[PDB]
């Protein structure tokens, strides 16, 4: 989110690592998609362009707002 | 750790989360559920 | 020129078109001697060719990016520009003739189903009367209105099987 | 005893029936109160069982039925001969086969149709065929047009003719029932006569006509100065050149000498290199060998003249311990019930048509047929398509003698009663072979998908990787490869280029070439067993199951095709066996498509090519041994890698195969109402449309009712059939014709 | 003539009737006169 | 249930030693199709830790003469229940 | 049961319905002696399906706690090892993301 | 004297079985008695100790020889038998859950072997001697598991 935060246009979403055991070695190569180490999965539902339209910038941001949702829950 | 507080994520957390939650919870639902249905009376 | 639509006789692509299709068509036309049945085949079809465009052109056809003619539907600007023979004039000519088979068939089912056993009418027709009404619909709307005001038409619902809901 | 009861006019020559449409059943007599009257007036139409119970009847109207089978055949061969004749390049195609693609029909200028006379060759245009009729026109020696106007003219009154014998042997002289029943004079006649002398009269008309016409053809001799057949016929001189042993002239038939007749009764294995069909010697040798072993065969069975054998006696002495009363009953049943007959006859015309794709495809027996690669595709697609809709019927013809002509009076301890009895068994030990047949045959494929899915090429199942030999075929190829060096030492080589180590090529395309198997084809022919298993349990658990069940105990008295006993126990519907032949219909087409598809990708990338210099290039880059292991390399290496002539099919001449594509697949997705829905929903819609066509006064005095639950499954499983099929066919005309 | 002719007056036979006539007309129409697209007289 | 269901008598094994003897040394091709089937049998015994290949004829002697084999016992064993029961 | 032609007799309606058991013997004890309490012993402490359905999610959860944090990276498995240089650009029309 | 070898069972036409060589073959039908299975009067425990010892020892084989690392050598001969020991847990699991299930009732009618003499109960029809059963099937299947682990490790061929 901070990289795309910096770079809408070129750095991509990405919605949750991949840890799949059954996942090979190419697997998890073709998969360090956005600019990450481990495999990443590229999220295409459109919430790090909301958070960004609605002032959401750092991650820390971000992590109060899923403890206060799970708070509200 | 540091501006991530809330629900600290360690290094292994994947690789630890994984298989309980594909491994061990789909056991016990499933041992759970089982003596579920299968309550007489 | 209505909704950015060039005529079809000062559109490009429209000519490209054209040039494009002649080409292709001429492309077989090396592999047949002139004296061959097929070439008369080749050259009767693209006689049609040129005659179709020639046609669709000069007859306030229009065309827009593309080079296939387009149809103006709107009624009124199909009538002030000179459109009305793509959908205005075949809407009455369809309605003519769907309003031709649909009286002829409520004609032959009222007179049919005044008869003995009406059922096997249905699977065995008769030829006079049946050929008889279908010489006999060219006033198809005038039936209908006449009808439509004096209730043989309709049928009041106290006659008509309703669902029990 | 046998002799020939004849009725003499049974039936008046007259329109009276003809008049009132229903008149076979007598519900229908009454008249068409419902829309469904329709729909029952042409499904009983020829359901003869239910129209009388006299057996007599029933056996004159199939009679005349297969009377006006035949006329229309023979209607059909004659339009195609006078086709041939009248709208054809088949003068342009004798002089130049390898370069100009066959053509019969033409099509008129009148709405744009003339995109579809496409550039065949020859100074011609027209529809490029793919029956390959003209490869049969060239093995069966025919030069010019006119032999083939006689042939249609010929047709046409020989059907006439088969037209007027049914008219005459069911109302002018109809056959009585002992004349039907005398089985074995039927088949002494259908054995020695039939086939042993047609066998024979080809066999002679390969040795008189064929031969000449066909050494000359691949000598370079153009057909124009080829002589007549008449020509080698009677004159022994002219036959002599082309073949040394007629100058000996039939002194070696009756001398014993046959080995003289070495030269056009040859024994060779392979292929004409010049055409790349088989030699035409080979099969008159084959065909005269045929009518020898039909004419031996025909003289079996006791008719009239003591000598002989009684298929009673057959049947009731071979009687072993495990069976109880072996083979007691079949005699009777087998002369009382046309539908047991019926599926035993379709049964194996199917497997007989499915032996006959195969062995097309395999050894091709006529003169540029190899090299026309869409004649030989759809050649195997057509007759697989036949076979396999000749063994579904089978299974339904099977099913409705089980509801209606079994009786349990005749049957005690016998073979048929004892199937009864241990039907379950059978039934779960199939489901058993079924399920594992279907693990390791899909789950092998999706096991294969997921590790090339998950980068780990090494744990498929492939020939890279760890494989499963086919060891059992390849021995077979290897055994039929050196079965002329030691087994059969007369065989000039191998039977068919399967096996061989050769590659055989006519205008520098490959005829036919050697055939290699790998894990792929492991796969796929598992994948074949494992359908045709579940096909034949389908077909099978209909047949056994449609008298009586553990759900429904009186399924013999509600009739065979029936929609259902109600919402009762659950809900039995679908439970007759017209129902299971219904779902068997579909199986049968995904079983058949998967075999075509195979054969397709498999030939066009293992055998079907263009021959180089520089080795041999096939149609695809090979690539079935590394693609046809996964359903994605399937997918996009088969139905994504071709059909892009299809798509691009528009303005040229195969135009209408994407036409007929798209129809094909509109049909195929409409059968879906038909199939997912029922049949109240459809009926409470006529109800409201019937409410609308009663305000305006336009009510039919036939009532319109929604289809049948059994005529909506029949639609739904027609138009399904019907959209596949047309799919299957532009798709693989459009593909091997754009490229092949 | 008139048993055959009942027969002759039977659905299938005026569902060829029609379909000749209709198709027939409009082969003749699509055939004498070319493909047009605007009804401008 | 009359454990004697598929009866155990030596007499159908003597018929398994005629066709040895009918097969075998009855010139034909070669020496006999029992002959090369020894000879298969001997040469393939020497690469113990390996098998017969693709392209090794063991098979072929051995399937036909096992299907012979089979066909001979069966018939022998039918006819001489036959005989005892009276199916002949 | 089974005299001439009877198959029921309703006090022996064991023998009626069918239930018979093709394939049961009442031998005790076949294994040697010693060799029982070696295994009866083994079982004792499990034989309750309480401690059963314990022992097997002890070694259940453990175990596939064990995996990933300790049993992988062990084996070499292909998901704890990382990428050399692969997929950091998407995109063959353009664009060129990430 | 027809050989009427197909016959039903008992000489009982009504129920399922009918009495064949399959079945009544004495080789068949003692092999099937002698195993561990139908020992009625061997305890159950004594029963899942020698099937599980069986099926533990059969089901390691395909996990070393087809397993995910079975190219890695001296690591697929351990991974193959861990696996092949959850598996054996994994059904041990589902053996106590399939005792808990089918045996919260009581049955009351005997199995009634051929010509007469039943036993009154099979033990092994019980809860507590199911989970005596599924007790020794575990703890079979254990020692079976690190029997064909220590076999993969002494050997004089292959594995
Ligand atoms: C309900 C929505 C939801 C969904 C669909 C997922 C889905 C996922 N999470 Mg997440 N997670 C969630 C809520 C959710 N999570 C919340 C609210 C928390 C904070 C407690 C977490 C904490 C969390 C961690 C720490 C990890 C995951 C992981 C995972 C993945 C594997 C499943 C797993 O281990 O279960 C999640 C396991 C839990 C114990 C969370 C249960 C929380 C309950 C409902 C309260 C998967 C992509 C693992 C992974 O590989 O990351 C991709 C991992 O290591 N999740
Ligand atoms: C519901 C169907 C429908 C629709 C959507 C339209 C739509 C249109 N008509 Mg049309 N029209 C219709 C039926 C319809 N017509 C029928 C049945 C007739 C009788 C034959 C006409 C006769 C007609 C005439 C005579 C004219 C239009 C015009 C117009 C356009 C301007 C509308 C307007 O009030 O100016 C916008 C006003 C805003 C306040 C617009 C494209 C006019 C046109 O072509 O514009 C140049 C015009 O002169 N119409
Ligand atoms: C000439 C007879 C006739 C007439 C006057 C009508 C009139 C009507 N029908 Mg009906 N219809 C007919 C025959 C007829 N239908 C037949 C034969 C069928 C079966 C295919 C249907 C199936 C049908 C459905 C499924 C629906 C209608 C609907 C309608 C209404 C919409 C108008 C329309 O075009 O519908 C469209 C009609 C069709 C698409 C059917 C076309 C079939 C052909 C043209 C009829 C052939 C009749 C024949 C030539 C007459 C014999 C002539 C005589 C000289 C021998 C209207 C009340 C709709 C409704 O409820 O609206 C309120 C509706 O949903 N109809
Ligand atoms: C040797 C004598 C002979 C021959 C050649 C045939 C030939 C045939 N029979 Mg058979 N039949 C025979 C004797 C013979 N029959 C006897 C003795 C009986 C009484 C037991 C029957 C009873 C019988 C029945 C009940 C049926 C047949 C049918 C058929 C046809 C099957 C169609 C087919 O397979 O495609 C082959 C197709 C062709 C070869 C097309 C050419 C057909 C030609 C014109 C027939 C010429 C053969 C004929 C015997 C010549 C003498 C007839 C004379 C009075 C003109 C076939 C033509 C079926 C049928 O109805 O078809 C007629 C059928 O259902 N047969
Ligand atoms: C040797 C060939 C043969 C013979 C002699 C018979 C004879 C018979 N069968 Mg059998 N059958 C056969 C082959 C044969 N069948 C095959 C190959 C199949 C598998 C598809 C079946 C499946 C079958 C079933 C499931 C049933 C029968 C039934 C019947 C009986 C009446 C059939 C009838 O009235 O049809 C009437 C004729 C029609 C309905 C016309 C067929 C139209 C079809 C549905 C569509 C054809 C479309 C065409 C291929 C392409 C056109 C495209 C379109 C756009 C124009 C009769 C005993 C029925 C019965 O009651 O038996 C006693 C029955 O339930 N048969
Ligand atoms: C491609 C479509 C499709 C598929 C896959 C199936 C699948 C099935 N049908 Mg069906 N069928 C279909 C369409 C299909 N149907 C349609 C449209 C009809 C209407 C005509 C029918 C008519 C029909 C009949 C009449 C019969 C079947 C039967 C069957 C079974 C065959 C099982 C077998 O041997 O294969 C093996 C199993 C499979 C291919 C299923 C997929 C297995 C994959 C590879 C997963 C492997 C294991 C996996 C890892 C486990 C996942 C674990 C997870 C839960 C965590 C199966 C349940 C038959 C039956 O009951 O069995 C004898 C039967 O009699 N079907
Ligand atoms: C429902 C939609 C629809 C419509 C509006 C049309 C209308 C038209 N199409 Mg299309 N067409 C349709 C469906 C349709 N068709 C379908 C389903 C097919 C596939 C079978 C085709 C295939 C098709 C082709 C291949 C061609 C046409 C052509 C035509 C024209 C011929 C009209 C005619 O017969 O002369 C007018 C007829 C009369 C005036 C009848 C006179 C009756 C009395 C006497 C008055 C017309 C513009 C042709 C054309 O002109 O191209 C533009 C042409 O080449 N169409
Ligand atoms: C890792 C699992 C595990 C655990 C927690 C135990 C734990 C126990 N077992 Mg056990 N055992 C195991 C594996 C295990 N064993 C294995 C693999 C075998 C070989 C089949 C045995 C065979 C065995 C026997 C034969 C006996 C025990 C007994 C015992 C108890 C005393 C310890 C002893 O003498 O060991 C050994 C204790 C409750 C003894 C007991 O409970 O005595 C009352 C006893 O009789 N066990
Ligand atoms: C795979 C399917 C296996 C079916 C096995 C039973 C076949 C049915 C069966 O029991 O048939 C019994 C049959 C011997 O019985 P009989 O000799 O008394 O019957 C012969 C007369 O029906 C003639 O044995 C075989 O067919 C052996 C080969 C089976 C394969
Ligand atoms: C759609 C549908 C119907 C309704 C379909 C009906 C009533 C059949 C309609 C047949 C029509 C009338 C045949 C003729 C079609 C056209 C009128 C032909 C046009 C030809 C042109 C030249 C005009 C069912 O009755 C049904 C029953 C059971 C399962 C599924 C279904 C189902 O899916
Ligand atoms: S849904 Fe139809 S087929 Fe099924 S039980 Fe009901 S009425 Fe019968």
């Amino acid at each position: 989110f901070e990289q795309w935060v910096t770079d809408p246009i070129h750095v991509r979403p990405i919605a949750h690592a991949i840890w799949d055991p059954h996942f090979g070695q190419p697997a998890v190569e073709a998969f360090t998609r956005g600019g990450a180490s481990g495999p990443v999965n590229i999220a295409t539902s459109g919430v790090y362009q909301w958070w960004y339209t609605i002032g959401l910038r750092s991650n820390q941001e971000l992590y109060v707002s899923s403890v206060f949702l799970a708070l509200v829950s | 750790a540091t501006e991530g507080y809330p629900f600290v994520p360690p290094d292994w957390a994947p690789a630890l989360f994984v298989p309980l939650t594909g491994l061990v919870l789909p056991a016990v639902g499933m041992a759970w559920a089982f003596t579920y249905i299968q309550k007489e009376r | 020129d209505i909704a950015g639509l060039t005529p079809c006789s000062e559109s490009k692509a429209y000519n490209k078109l054209e040039r494009k299709e002649l080409k292709v068509l001429d492309k077989r036309l090396k592999k047949y001697e002139p004296g061959s049945a097929p070439y008369l085949a080749l050259q009767a079809t693209k006689e049609r060719t040129e005659n179709r465009f020639k046609t669709y052109a000069k007859q306030g056809l229009l065309c827009g990016n593309d080079g296939l003619p387009h149809l103006i539907s709107d009624p009124g600007l199909a009538l002030r520009f000179n459109h009305a023979g793509e959908v205005f004039i075949p809407t009455f000519g369809f309605l003519y003739v769907a309003g031709y088979i649909g009286h002829v068939g409520r004609q032959y089912i009222i007179l049919s189903k005044e008869d003995a056993k009406p059922t096997d009418k249905e699977i065995i027709l008769d030829v006079p009367l049946a050929l008889k009404l279908a010489f006999q619909g060219w006033a198809w709307p005038l039936a209908s209105i006449q009808e439509l005001r004096n209730g043989s038409l309709l049928e009041k619902d106290e006659n008509i099987t309703v669902s029990p809901r | 005893k046998v002799k020939i009861a004849v009725d003499r006019n049974p039936v008046e020559t007259n329109f009276e029936k003809w008049a009132k449409p229903g008149h076979f059943s007598r519900a229908l007599a009454k008249g068409p109160n419902t829309t469904t009257w329709i729909w029952n007036l042409h499904a009983d139409a020829h359901d003869f069982d239910n129209h009388t119970s006299d057996l007599e009847e029933i056996s004159r109207k199939v009679f005349s039925a297969h009377f006006g089978q035949l006329g229309i055949i023979l209607i059909w061969l004659s339009g195609m001969y006078f086709h041939g004749a009248r709208f054809s390049n088949y003068e342009g195609w004798l002089s130049d086969p390898t370069h100009i693609k066959p053509s019969a029909q033409v099509v008129w200028p009148i709405v744009g149709q003339e995109i579809l006379n496409g550039d065949v060759g020859g100074g011609f245009q027209g529809i490029q065929i793919t029956s390959g009729f003209f490869q049969l026109w060239r093995a069966s020696g025919i030069t010019s047009e006119l032999q083939l106007y006689s042939t249609a003219i010929g047709g046409l009154v020989l059907a006439a003719a088969c037209f007027f014998a049914g008219w005459f042997h069911y109302h002018k002289a109809a056959p009585k029932l002992e004349w039907f029943q005398n089985v074995e004079s039927m088949l002494n006649h259908h054995l020695a006569g039939l086939l042993g002398l047609g066998s024979l009269a080809w066999a002679g008309h390969q040795i008189h006509v064929s031969l000449p016409v066909n050494k000359l053809l691949d000598a370079g001799v153009d057909p124009k100065e080829i002589p007549l057949p008449h020509e080698f016929l009677l004159n022994q001189s002219i036959i002599a050149d082309l073949y040394p042993s007629f100058s000996k002239g039939l002194a070696p038939f009756f001398t014993l000498n046959w080995a003289e007749y070495s030269d056009f009764l040859t024994f060779k294995g392979g292929l004409n290199p010049v055409t790349g069909g088989l030699w035409l010697s080979d099969t008159a040798h084959h065909h005269l060998a045929i009518a020898v072993l039909f004419l031996v065969a025909g003289h079996q069975y006791r008719t009239n003249w003591g000598i002989g054998h009684s298929i009673k006696d057959i049947l009731e002495s071979h009687k072993g311990p495990f069976t109880g009363n072996g083979h007691a009953g079949l005699y009777e049943i087998l002369t009382t019930s046309w539908h047991a007959q019926l599926a035993i006859n379709l049964a194996l015309f199917g497997s007989l048509s499915i032996i006959v794709a195969h062995h097309m495809y395999a050894m091709p027996p006529y003169p540029y047929l190899a090299t026309d690669y869409g004649t030989q595709l759809s050649l195997f697609t057509h007759h697989m398509w036949i076979g396999g809709f000749c063994v579904v019927g089978a299974g339904a013809h099977a099913a409705i003698f089980m509801v209606r002509d079994y009786d349990p009076t005749n049957n005690y301890n016998n073979l048929l009663d004892r199937v009864i009895r241990h039907r379950d068994a059978i039934i779960s030990h199939l489901n058993w072979v079924s399920i594992f047949l279907g693990f390791h045959s899909f789950g092998l494929y999706i096991h294969n998908d997921t590790m090339s899915a998950l980068g780990r090429p090494q744990d498929m199942f492939s020939d890279t990787a760890i494989q499963l030999q086919p060891v059992f075929a390849q021995w077979i190829q290897n055994t039929h490869f050196t079965a002329p060096q030691l087994t059969a030492p007369n065989a000039l080589a191998a039977t068919s280029l399967t096996w061989g180590g050769d590659v055989v090529a006519v205008g520098g395309k490959v005829a036919m070439m050697p055939i290699a198997l790998g894990t792929s084809d492991f796969l796929v022919h598992h994948i074949h067993a494992f359908t045709i298993h579940v096909t034949v349990l389908i077909l099978l658990k209909g047949v056994l199951f449609a008298r009586s069940s553990r759900l429904i105990p009186d399924k013999a008295n509600l009739g065979f095709r029936f929609p259902c006993d109600g919402p009762g126990r659950g809900g039995t519907c679908q439970v007759s066996a017209w129902d299971h032949v219904f779902l068997g219909l579909f199986w049968m087409y995904n079983s058949l498509s998967i075999v075509i598809f195979h054969f397709s990708w498999k030939m066009q990338s293992d055998v079907w090519g263009t021959v180089t210099d520089s080795g041999v290039s096939h149609i695809t880059g090979g690539n079935f041994a590394q693609s046809a292991n996964t359903i994605n390399g399937w997918l996009r290496d088969f139905l994504w890698a071709q059909s892009s002539q299809v798509i691009q099919s528009y303005g040229s001449a195969l135009s209408a195969y994407g036409l007929m594509f798209l129809g094909a697949h509109f049909v195929w997705a409409f059968s879906l109402m038909f199939l997912f829905s029922g049949r109240g929903y459809w009926q409470e819609l006529i109800e409201s449309i019937v409410w609308a066509h009663n305000k305006l006064r336009v009510a039919p005095s036939i009532q319109p009712r929604a289809l049948s639950i059994t005529q909506g499954r029949a639609v739904g499983v027609a138009h399904y059939l019907l959209g596949g099929i047309a799919t299957t066919w532009s798709f693989f005309l459009a593909r091997i014709i754009a490229v092949g | 003539m008139k048993d055959f002719t009942t027969y002759l007056s039977t659905a299938p036979v005026v569902g060829l009737g029609w379909a000749i006539f209709t198709s027939g007309l409009l082969i003749e129409i699509n055939r004498f006169f070319p493909d047009p697209l605007v009804f401008s007289f | 249930n009359w454990l004697r269901v598929d009866p155990i008598v030596p007499a159908i094994s003597f018929v398994g030693w005629t066709l040895p003897s009918n097969i075998g040394t009855s010139a034909l091709n070669g020496q006999s199709l029992f002959g090369a089937f020894y000879e298969s049998i001997g040469q393939n015994l020497a690469h113990w830790p390996t098998g017969p290949a693709l392209d090794d004829k063991f098979w072929l002697y051995m399937v036909t003469w096992h299907t012979g084999l089979f066909i001979v016992m069966l018939l022998g064993q039918v006819g001489v229940q036959g005989k005892k029961q009276g199916y002949w | 049961y089974g005299e001439q032609s009877k198959y029921f007799d309703l006090q022996d309606l064991e023998n009626t319905t069918g239930a018979w058991d093709l394939y049961g013997v009442d031998e005790k004890k076949r294994y040697p002696g010693l060799q029982e309490e070696f295994f009866q012993r083994a079982t004792d402490a499990v034989s309750r399906r309480e401690a059963l359905n314990g022992f097997v999610a002890l070694t259940g959860v453990a175990s596939i706690a064990l995996f990933g944090l300790k049993g992988a990276s062990t084996l070499e498995l292909p998901i704890t090892k990382g990428p050399r240089m692969e997929k950091t650009e998407n995109g063959k029309g353009g664009i060129l993301r990430s | 004297k027809p050989q009427q070898v197909i016959q039903p069972i008992n000489g009982d036409p009504f129920v399922g079985m009918l009495e064949t060589p399959v079945t009544s073959a004495p080789i068949v039908a003692n092999y099937l008695s002698n195993l561990p299975a139908y020992r009625t009067g061997v305890a159950p425990n004594l029963r899942g100790v020698e099937i599980g010892l069986a099926h533990g020892f059969l089901l390691a084989g395909p996990f070393i020889k087809l397993g995910p690392l079975r190219d890695v050598p001296g690591t697929a001969e351990v991974v193959g038998c861990m696996s092949a020991a959850g598996l054996v847990l994994i059904l041990a699991l589902c053996l106590s859950l399939y005792g808990n299930a089918a045996f919260q009732n009581q049955p009351s009618m005997g199995k009634k072997t051929l010509s007469g003499r039943p036993l009154p109960q099979d033990p092994l029809m019980s809860e507590e001697g199911w989970a005596k059963f599924a007790a020794g099937f575990t703890v079979g299947g254990l020692s079976g598991v690190a029997w064909a682990y220590i076999l993969t490790q002494i050997l004089p061929y292959y594995s």
